[PDB]
């Protein structure tokens, strides 16, 4: 080997040395960032060390004589001492990994630098935004990936495995970023990013599925875009290949890629990030923030790094490449030291042609500043150098087969037990077909509810010797209940979250047990990543059978004579006795469970109560709110017969009655947190109540439970019946998201409020009645029944008025055409804004919002989307999209921030005298008593000579008018 | 010119191809696609 390889590896062994391993603290391990920058960080000090590593795996591979074994020696101890300095690091910030695990909060996050000569805090929290997910992410997948490879106390796995409880929350925990800064807007604030979330997902998937894969709807959610505030970062190579490999769709990936060459590849790299403005002539070098006035500034001239050419070459080199253009392209190296390549941090523009560049973009010659070598940079050159030559392969850096994410996954399928929970049930159950066993047969196998499977991880990962108190409470959704657990040398089935949360009116109905079962598994059958095959127990409950109790629901009867079938629920399904699913199961061991008016005195009204039922309830809020779990004077009290009211309207299925006895007892949903979380997890804006505006709390971030409770509460003003339905349709988006998420595309804010109101509108045409009645009988509806209704809602499925109704149908579901935010970011180049109903737009939100933004969507759709009408909604939608329609045609800009309801309303004068005279009842049209729209022109349709959006278009131009005196149109 | 938008906007060619698009772009999933036209004042349309 040393005939011509031997000599390049010790070529390779003085690049290593000379531009990482000559900067190593020989008492620590770390690595400085520069000689400006003394302070270690461990994003930086993780990547800077792949180089060490893969020398040291290419030494060994061919180490026989000594000095050969003792260069690859040198260069694994070194990568070890590495990561061993980065723990002790973290180790000495315990009390931080503690307090983080439940309160994921900012300032309670491990440093990302630390002192490279003491393992030490060199800053306070205070004082770099500390909080990256991704830095503790990567250096737990290569802490993985390097033990994967044979690089080697029980209290620091301890302490991994609380760290792997710290990053296990990056779905829905804002992070300061790969770069540190939060936003783009640069104020410190702490923003989602996908780089951390992939990160975190690799890290995981390296070292509970759940979370895991919550992490797998981010990324296929945002991606392409990197966060709320970024169109495309190109860190998101970091993801959707080396290192971290987090997304297995390939069309994503290469969407993810062709994204950052179009945006920010250049001549010198690829920038960051539009509107990065990093190292820039053009930002303030000793100010900290951002005005958000000058992240124009920053466009078309943003520093291009050559950092993720590494990346580009990287992959590459784990899926086969003539990329060999990256290659070749990175002579912009700066020496050729002696000879070393010294690869550069970023190229800013030279500041005199900051507006050759700016007009002319990816044209000038740029300037190398920053880090020189960037050690982060240069271990990535250095590693992509050795894998292109041949002296790596990608097997050896990665020997988790990260890399395989990409190849499509087959269907999974789930294996199922019905196990009966009694004897009787059972015997009801053969009557009818389905031959199951009972969950006293299924012994030595002990089936416990979900519960108690998130109780039992609550003592994983503690040692109190350094005060760590094992895992946050989570909740475990089907991905975790569907493996078998080995604790205490017997085995533990679980449970579906769904089964054991009997608290609510969703499990009274054994259609949503059936909905809830079929959503699991589809999630089930997309999901399962592992090794085994996934394991749902359905124990049939009597709460599951018929009235008479000799007869089992049609419902679920229906829903396991298909699992029997083999599908059900999109997935296909293997239906058996628990005992022979042992040997074909995820059997995960627990090994930390092992031991070792008038008449105000309310004396006596509640006497008129001793048989409707619907009456009995009814004086019972006067008796609870004016009197609730105050006494009757009759051995009870008013929340005592609330809940035996609550149970006989439970038994007698009035749906009206149930849902209003658990509003006015405040029943709420335990695994709400987790719809909110879920719907959130998608890119997808939640607001709680009726439609005007305060009333309507609008939810952005993840809320813990208590919040988001509080929030719905005071979302509905007092007004009861309405608090409930926020919970429930919830819950049913976030079910027909986690299985059909395609009905949720062009969908951005959920309206829950908007969303009811649609609900009461279809019961009233359908079934037609009046609106009110409507309204009521939508709480007579069973929670099935209200799914179905939201279904349909979606799908817009029906059981000359039409156009109103699909008008209201989509402004209540908040549906935007696909490319409208884009095009809104259009017209705003043009005008100075957009106003509807009083609120503006401005211009300016463009000069720090990139079109792409998911953060230039929601201000669009706060000042649009927040009108009460569902219809209104979707005209000021047209006359948006006809203002940008237009706006092409016309060749000039106005000075006017326009208002788009006036050419809805301009339009609306113009249908009263275009209709009147083609000779239409004067009656026929018919003014709204909340929008002053005539009912006919909602009933319009789009296009045509009388179309609704003609006469925005004869609107429009007849509203910039006097604006624009003059208007040479194209 | 702006006139022409003013007052006629579908006869002209080049704006009705844009309006009948803009049509689809917002509600083509509702969809002879012909719901989403309307050519009859609802006066003609309403008098059967
Ligand atoms: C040529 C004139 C028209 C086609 C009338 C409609 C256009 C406008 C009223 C102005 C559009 C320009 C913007 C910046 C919105």
């Amino acid at each position: 080997s040393r005939s011509n390889s031997g000599v390049r590896l010790d070529g390779y062994a003085r690049l290593v040395q000379q531009t990482i391993l000559c900067h190593q603290n020989p008492v620590t391990g770390l690595l400085p960032a520069s000689y400006d920058q003394k302070d270690a960080w461990v994003r930086d000090n993780v990547y800077s060390i792949l180089a060490v590593w893969g020398l040291g795996l290419a030494y060994r591979k061919n180490a026989d004589r000594d000095e050969d074994k003792a260069k690859a020696y040198e260069l694994e101890q070194s990568v070890v001492k590495l990561m061993r300095g980065l723990l002790h690091c973290m180790i000495r910030q315990v009390d931080k990994v503690e307090s983080f695990k439940y309160s994921q909060s900012t300032k309670d996050s491990l440093h990302a630098k630390y002192n490279t000569k003491t393992c030490a805090t060199v800053v306070g929290d205070d004082q770099w935004g500390h909080l990256q997910l991704d830095a503790t992410s990567v250096y737990l997948l290569f802490l993985a990936q390097m033990t994967a490879s044979g690089l080697h106390s029980l209290d620091e796995v301890n302490f991994i495995q609380n760290l792997v409880f710290y990053i296990e929350a990056a779905y829905k925990t804002a992070d300061f970023g790969i770069w540190e800064r939060g936003d783009k807007t640069n104020q410190g604030i702490s923003e989602l990013n996908a780089s951390s979330v992939g990160m975190a997902k690799a890290a995981l998937e390296a070292l509970l599925a759940d979370e895991v894969q919550h992490c797998q709807s981010i990324l296929n959610s945002l991606l392409p875009r990197a966060s709320t505030s970024k169109e495309v970062d190109a860190s998101l190579l970091s993801v959707v290949s080396f290192p971290a490999f987090a997304v297995e769709d390939s069309q994503l990936v290469e969407l993810t890629k062709q994204e950052i060459i179009t945006k920010l590849q250049g001549r010198y790299g690829c920038c960051r990030f539009l509107r990065d403005g990093y190292k820039t002539p053009k930002e303030d070098p000793n100010r900290l923030y951002y005005e958000p006035a000058e992240l124009k500034l920053f466009e078309n001239i943003e520093c291009e790094w050559p950092l993720f050419w590494t990346y580009f070459i990287l992959d590459g080199v784990f899926s086969g490449n003539a990329e060999q253009v990256q290659e070749y392209k990175e002579a912009l190296e700066a020496v050729l030291k002696n000879g070393v390549p010294l690869l550069p941090e970023l190229y800013s523009v030279p500041p005199d042609r900051v507006d050759e560049e700016y007009q002319n973009p990816h044209t000038v010659d740029r300037v190398p500043m920053g880090k020189l070598p960037h050690m982060w940079g240069q271990s990535l050159y250095i590693l992509g150098s050795l894998m292109a030559e041949g002296f790596l392969a990608p097997g050896e850096i990665d020997p988790l087969n990260r890399r395989f994410s990409t190849v499509p996954k087959p269907d999974v399928v789930v294996q199922v037990s019905i196990l009966a929970e009694t004897e009787e049930i059972k015997t009801i159950l053969k009557d009818k077909g389905i031959y199951v066993e009972t969950i006293a047969e299924v012994y030595p196998i002990r089936v416990q509810p979900a519960r108690i499977l998130s109780h039992i991880y609550s003592s994983l990962g503690c040692n109190n010797r350094m005060k760590l108190s094992g895992r946050p409470y989570r909740h475990m959704g089907v991905l975790g209940t569907s493996k078998l657990y080995d604790i205490r040398k017997t085995i533990f089935t679980f449970t579906p979250q769904f089964i054991d949360q009997q608290q609510f009116y969703l499990a009274l109905d054994n259609k949503m047990i059936v909905e809830m079962l079929r959503t699991d598994l589809s999630y089930l059958c997309s999901r399962w990543r592992m090794t085994g095959q996934p394991t749902i127990t359905f124990p049939i409950s009597h709460s599951m059978l018929d009235e008479d109790g000799t007869s089992l629901n049609s419902s679920i009867l229906a829903a396991l004579r298909k699992m029997q079938d083999g599908y059900f629920g999109g997935a296909r399904v293997q239906t058996g006795k628990l005992s022979e699913f042992l040997t074909t199961s995820c059997c995960t061991h627990l090994s930390f469970m092992d031991p070792g008016s008038g008449e105000v005195d309310f004396k006596a009204l509640v006497l008129q109560l001793k048989e409707q039922a619907d009456i009995l309830y009814m004086l019972y809020t006067m008796k609870g709110p004016d009197w609730t779990e105050l006494y009757n004077e009759r051995s009870a009290t008013v929340r005592e017969l609330l809940t035996e009211l609550y149970g006989k309207v439970g038994e007698i299925r009035h749906w009206g009655l149930i849902r209003y006895i658990s509003g006015i007892l405040r029943k709420k949903v335990e695994a709400l947190d987790e719809a909110c979380t879920d719907l959130l997890s998608h890119q997808k804006h939640l607001t709680v109540g009726l439609p005007p505006e305060p009333r309507e709390k609008t939810i952005s971030a993840p809320l813990p439970y208590e919040a988001l409770t509080q929030l719905i509460d005071e979302a509905s003003e007092g007004d009861m019946s309405i608090s409930i339905l926020t919970q429930e349709i919830m819950v049913y988006l976030a079910m027909y998201m986690r299985t059909q998420p395609g009905l949720f595309a062009e969908m951005f804010r959920l309206r829950i409020g908007l969303i009811i109101q649609v609900m009461a509108t279809e019961l009233a045409h359908s079934l037609r009645c009046s609106a009110e009645e409507a309204t009521e009988g939508l709480m007579n509806l069973s929670p099935s029944a209200m799914k179905n209704l939201l279904h349909h809602i979606l799908s817009g499925k029906e059981f000359q008025g039409q156009w109103q109704r699909r008008r209201r149908l989509d402004g209540a579901l908040n549906r935007v055409p696909v490319g409208f935010y884009q095009k809104v970011w259009k017209v705003l180049q043009k005008c100075h804004g957009l106003s509807v109903e009083g609120f503006v737009l401005p211009s300016s939100t463009t000069r720090e919002m990139t079109p792409g933004e998911i953060k230039f969507s929601v201000h669009v759709e706060s000042v649009l989307n927040r009108v009460p009408q569902p219809e209104y909604r979707q005209l000021l939608v047209e006359a948006i999209l006809v203002l940008t329609m237009l706006a092409d045609i016309e060749i000039h800009s106005i000075g006017s921030i326009i208002a788009v309801e006036k050419i809805v309303h301009i339009a609306n004068d113009l249908f009263l005298q275009e209709q009147k005279t083609l000779g239409a009842d004067d009656t026929m049209l018919a003014k709204d008593p909340a929008s002053g729209i005539c009912t006919l022109l909602y009933d319009s349709a789009p296009s045509g000579r009388f179309g609704t959006m003609t006469y925005l278009s004869k609107a429009a131009a007849t509203y910039v008018q006097e604006f624009l005196p003059h208007s040479i149109c194209a | 010119t702006r006139e022409i938008v003013i007052r006629d906007p579908y006869a002209l060619r080049p704006l009705r191809r844009l309006i009948d698009a803009y049509a689809f772009r917002i509600y083509g999933h509702w969809v002879n696609r012909a719901a989403l036209f309307e050519n009859t004042p609802k006066a003609v349309l309403l008098s059967l």
